RNA sequence: AUCCUUAUGCACGGGAAAUACGCAUAUCAGUGAGGAUUCGUCCGAGAUUGUGUUUUUGCUGGUU
């Protein structure tokens, strides 16, 4: 389920593979925070910084090896 | 080819010739609109920076200086010349002419072969020197 | 390059310096005739040249701001490899 | 130190973590250890855990708050040490490690240090 | 006091390999690197990127 999300297919073919397993992970430490969370207030803010993480490591994946000097 | 620099007087001919004591001084010789000027200034431009150890690569022109022109006797196109501690360079490329070069050269790796016998046997005092592959044929 | 930069001679000659060695009526009528013959006898750049024109509207700032050196097939990799893998031969044995 | 977080509890003292982390790494050596966060539930899930340490100063600490739950129904004890960088090492591990659980082998060569650390830790629990 | 276990250090003796071993004012990385799957789940530490040397490094001896 996780394979058809967004934060995977905005991204090149050539870095799922690399964006599951790194997604999959905080998924569970956003899982993990919504049992922590009280029932009364829930509070968003860890997902910023794991999105921000995110995308900004997507990024860098795709970007490929600064030109080399001859 | 704005890789590689232009020489815009006689006078930095000689000196670029004399300053460097330990590569070849490639020069080519000819002029910016030729069809066979243009082609040689992409193949020497792709070599330049392997080989930047070894040799240094110059472009003049024959209009923009004509001094040069009676003395080494230059006609055609453009010509090639090897020059090491201000001693002009020879090389038999079985053309019937060993001074200088003037068919153009068809493969990367060719070229780079020449510029080295050059080097290897001119670092010897060896004024001439075979270059391997013989296009005679070709030019 | 540092010569390359200066730009002055003394007024001298190039040959000599180095070393160096090395390894009007008729006129007019010729003109005349030349001119005879005169009097008688791009694509791309086309292709072009439009959008050159459709480049003048940029600015300076976001011509500085330019990536500079992509490489997008990993050429560099590849090809160390490859000659780490092309080096040596070994032979085979008996 | 820092204000050690309210919710981290037990807090090992400075005489405890000296005697936990030596277990760590000397269990390492024999690969009866587990580290991370991941491993270490991994570990309570199937049941052969000792006990669980875990970083008292992870940041933010709820990301591993779920631990201490989940060893309650195991009936496994558990403790915080003050650092993680100090747990880094002890698994043999250059990086920050935040969570990890010894784990079961009645064979074992050091089996007498874990009860020994076991028997230490649940008196915290009160 | 003997004995036994693991880690680390110096070391005699015995092997194997150098297409291998490193280095970086550099990117991420158990807050999960990179994989396996009988599809239920299972292993858990390096992967990028640039680079140096790599039919050899130092040192002696014979014979001409
Ligand atoms: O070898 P040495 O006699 O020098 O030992 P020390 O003089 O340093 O002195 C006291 C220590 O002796 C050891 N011994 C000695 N014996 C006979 C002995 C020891 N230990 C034990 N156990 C503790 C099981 N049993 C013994 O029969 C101890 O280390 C003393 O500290």
């Amino acid at each position: 389920y996780l394979f058809a999300s967004d934060m995977i297919q905005k991204f090149p073919v050539s870095v799922h593979k690399q964006m599951l397993r790194m997604l999959c992970a905080k998924v569970s430490l956003a899982a993990r925070v919504d049992a922590g969370q009280k029932n009364g207030d829930r509070n968003t803010v860890l997902a910023h910084k794991w999105k921000a993480e995110l995308s900004k490591k997507a990024r860098k994946l795709s970007e490929a090896p600064s030109i080399s000097e001859t | 080819s704005v890789l590689l620099p232009q020489l815009r007087t006689g006078w930095h001919v000689d000196q670029a010739i004399v300053t460097e004591t330990k590569r070849l001084v490639v020069i080519r010789f000819g002029r910016k609109n030729d069809r066979q000027c243009m082609i040689m200034d992409e193949l020497l431009s792709s070599i330049a920076e392997r080989v930047r150890n070894f040799a240094v690569i110059y472009l003049c022109d024959i209009d923009e200086v004509s001094d040069f022109d009676e003395m080494y006797e230059l006609t055609d196109p453009m010509t090639v010349m090897f020059f090491y501690h201000n001693k002009h360079m020879m090389c038999d490329f079985g053309t019937g002419n060993n001074n200088k070069l003037n068919f153009i050269v068809d493969d990367k790796q060719e070229m780079i072969d020449i510029l080295e016998t050059i080097f290897r046997g001119a670092r010897k005092n060896k004024g001439l020197v075979v270059s391997p592959y013989d296009y005679n044929h070709k030019r | 390059p540092s010569f390359l930069d200066q730009e002055p001679p003394a007024g001298y000659v190039p040959g000599i310096g180095r070393g160096a060695t090395g390894f009007k009526t008729l006129e007019l009528k010729l003109a005349q005739k030349k001119k005879k013959r005169a009097n008688e006898k791009s694509n791309v750049k086309r292709q072009f040249a439009d959008l050159k024109e459709s480049l003048a509207a940029v600015t300076e700032s976001e011509w500085m701001d330019i990536p500079d050196a992509t490489d997008f097939t990993r050429r560099n990799k590849r090809n160390r490899i490859q000659e780490q893998l092309n080096r040596k031969t070994y032979a085979a044995p008996d | 130190m820092s204000a050690p977080n309210p919710k981290a509890f037990p807090l090992a003292d400075a005489a405890l973590t000296q005697q936990i982390l030596d277990v760590v790494q000397q269990a390492a050596n024999l690969r009866q250890l587990k580290k991370g966060a991941n491993e270490a539930t991994k570990t309570l899930n199937r049941g052969i855990s000792e006990f669980i340490i875990m970083a008292a100063d992870c940041e933010p600490i709820e990301i591993l708050l779920h631990l201490p739950l989940l060893c309650e129904d195991k009936n496994v004890p558990y403790v915080f040490v003050p650092s993680r960088v100090a747990l880094g090492r002890a698994c043999g591990v250059s990086r920050p490690v935040i969570a990890a659980s010894i784990t079961t082998n009645d064979a074992s060569a050091i089996k007498t240090q874990i009860y020994a650390v076991k028997d230490k830790i649940e008196t915290l629990l009160i």
